[PDB]
């Protein structure tokens, strides 16, 4: 029983890993990502 | 995972119940020994 509970802890940790991957995917696909603000910063810095 | 963590306790109870049954069998055996102090034949030996 303790082993089938540790396997469930392992699947829980795997679902956490998949969710961290989903959050990274979201931060990289979302519009207002680091790339957008870098472009706007460089562009506005030239204008300024 | 909480339900697994909680059936693990129903397993610990089974472990402890086997311990209880073993110790109760030992008490039952030694009580019989200590109660039948000397056999009917050990007294026969002393009379002999």
């Amino acid at each position: 029983v303790r082993r089938t509970a540790t396997e469930m802890q392992r699947e829980h940790m795997e679902i956490q890993q998949a969710q961290t991957q989903a959050q990274l995917e979201f931060l990289q696909r979302k519009f207002s990502n680091k790339a957008l603000y870098s472009w706007l910063r460089g562009r506005l810095a030239s204008i300024y | 995972m909480q339900e697994q963590a909680l059936t693990e306790l129903d397993a610990e109870k089974k472990i402890l119940e086997q311990s209880r049954a073993g110790a109760q069998s030992r008490v039952d055996s030694y009580r019989a020994l200590y109660d039948e102090n000397v056999s009917a034949e050990e007294k026969r030996t002393m009379d002999l």
